[PDB]
């Protein structure tokens, strides 16, 4: 904690500050890019921003797309991982690692938020549940 | 891409020659359009899209 | 589009359960048809005991039997037996040898012809169908004498358990045509025993080589046929297993499916509306 | 091309002149059917004239239905398909043959727009893309 944020917008939000904690986050470990050090942040299950941004989104009354979602919820995550970045020597050489995290129902990588994200990051770490299951710990498919 | 298409055009009809035109993922000039007709008042046409998809 | 799954489910799951018939099927004629195939394996002994054991003895003639199942389902069992045939039939292969290859069971005639195919004679099939019988053995052991070679080769699976039939090739040699003369060193070993046959011993061999290969043979389609019914038990112990996991990736689809047609229904409904108020 | 017309709209004309084109088409094709002569009408892709009329109809604020389609989009395609006949002699004895070409998307026939013109027509070619590549060319099922 010596070298931690930790940024929380809980269970019980409000679906606006669920909606806006992960950019909240990424303000401030974009100081840490921008003034020439490196950043690291972990958006712990980004699929429940996108379903904080879903409840706001209908409670809007703006059109529902593919599984619910609004249509620009491929933006929120997209302007979100953007962001981090490794910046040039004439912009202080700062960089910012991002861990979005994205919880899968029952393996089905084929999912709109999950097909978002993964076209947005440069790769992934999938963990997979028989391999959970049989102890294989971290179950890196 | 309409950009992207005008500096492919210029190539196409002035120098008149032939152009290569690469577009990564012309789908999200569809999804964009999609964004962007939710608040223009439309009604929206299958799974989510603009009428004039 | 959601109804081809649905009936895609109902296939894979009526295969599943027929595949689990099956296996219990299987294991059912496995049990029932191995307290007569330890009970024929007594009578090999004293052929083995008397004759002994000569697989590479150089023939001139030379008869080979595959003994392989009829029905199909038993997971590469005659293929294995098809493949052990050229790998014992080339192993006799030292003078240009002439060889007849004969297939016991039909899924063998079928498998010889496309590695030997000019060496192929006869094809004895419908052998499961009722039970084996030591007549029928005899049988065969007749149509094999009618042509008569130096020597024998009987291939099958011996029904060690449940789990393992690693196979066998049992070798039966023709009276004094070739199998005395694999006897004598110093003087002989048959020469031990009194021959108490009402003629020569050239044809006390002569019978006791006709009834050694009905008993080879015998038993050879009789431990096949239990090895058989254990490979089917194991083969479709996997079938369930795959129409199992097939069937669930399936359901998975499924749920998949149905909750995006009430989400898509829902969708249009709201749509609806909105545009009249 | 003697005996050709070719009426031509395609993805960059507006809305309306794709809704319309197979009307358009049907009346140039009427004239041979009403004076004695004999008519072969393909409209390719009804269910490209279908679309063009479901942006016109959403457009226009008229309230969607089936996958967003207005409620008159069977008597869209009815009061087209109708209008190829056999006239009886006393008209003349002239024809009109009708190829309505309809895609589907998976095979799946049970959609809106293809269930509509399967009950409007009276037989059905039915090409599959599993025949397609078996070798079995045309495809038909």
């Amino acid at each position: 904690m010596r070298y931690t944020i930790m940024v929380s917008a809980t269970a019980s939000d409000a679906a606006p500050l669920q909606f806006l904690a992960p950019y909240s986050g990424c303000a401030m470990a974009e100081y840490f890019r921008d003034t020439g050090k490196h950043g690291l942040i972990i958006y712990d299950d980004l699929s429940k921003q996108s379903v904080a941004y879903r409840q706001m989104s209908l409670l809007l009354r703006r059109p529902p797309g593919r599984e619910a979602f609004p249509g620009d919820v491929f933006y929120l995550h997209s302007r979100l991982l953007e962001r981090a970045a490794k910046l040039s020597k004439e912009l202080g050489g700062g960089s910012l690692t991002a861990f979005p995290v994205i919880e899968t129902q029952a393996g089905d990588v084929s999912a709109y938020i999950a097909t978002n994200v993964i076209s947005i990051t440069d790769g992934q770490i999938f963990l997979e549940t028989e391999l959970f299951y049989k102890g294989i710990r971290p179950a890196l498919n | 891409a309409l950009t992207g298409l005008t500096v492919a055009e210029y190539f196409r009809d002035i120098e008149g020659q032939d152009v290569l035109l690469f577009v990564d993922n012309i789908f999200r000039f569809t999804q964009a359009n999609s964004e962007v007709s939710a608040l223009l008042g439309r009604i929206p046409s299958a799974v989510g899209y603009q009428p004039t998809l | 589009s959601n109804q081809a799954v649905k009936q895609r489910i109902r296939a894979i799951k009526n295969i599943g359960k027929i595949t689990k018939a099956m296996k219990m099927v299987a294991a059912s004629k496995m049990k029932n048809a191995q307290i007569a195939v330890e009970q024929s394996r007594g009578l090999v002994d004293p052929f083995v005991r008397l004759f002994g054991d000569f697989p590479a003895v150089n023939s001139n003639k030379s008869v080979v039997v595959a003994v392989t199942s009829d029905k199909g389902l038993c997971g590469g069992l005659n293929s294995n037996i098809t493949k052990y045939t050229r790998a014992t039939l080339a192993t006799t292969e030292s003078e240009g040898k002439d060889v007849v290859v004969v297939s016991i069971g039909d899924k063998g005639r079928s498998q010889l012809t496309r590695i030997e195919s000019q060496r192929y004679q006869l094809a004895i099939a419908d052998t499961y169908k009722v039970r084996v019988t030591f007549g029928q053995a005899s049988l065969i052991v007749e149509e094999l004498i009618k042509h008569n070679p130096q020597s024998y080769q009987i291939l099958f699976n011996k029904f060690r358990s449940a789990i393992s039939f690693k196979p066998t090739v049992a070798t039966i040699l023709s009276p004094d045509l070739l199998e005395k003369q694999l006897e004598d060193v110093t003087g002989n070993s048959l020469d031990a025993y009194d021959i108490e046959a009402s003629h020569e011993r050239s044809d006390v061999l002569r019978d006791l080589t006709e009834f050694h290969l009905g008993v080879t043979l015998y038993n050879a389609m009789l431990e096949n046929n239990c090895s058989e019914h254990a490979s089917r038990m194991s083969a479709m112990e996997n079938s369930t297993k795959s129409a199992g996991e097939m069937l669930g990736k399936l359901t998975l689809d499924y749920n998949r499916k149905r909750q995006a047609t009430i989400t898509t229904e829902l969708i249009e409904i709201i749509a609806g509306a909105s545009a009249l108020m």
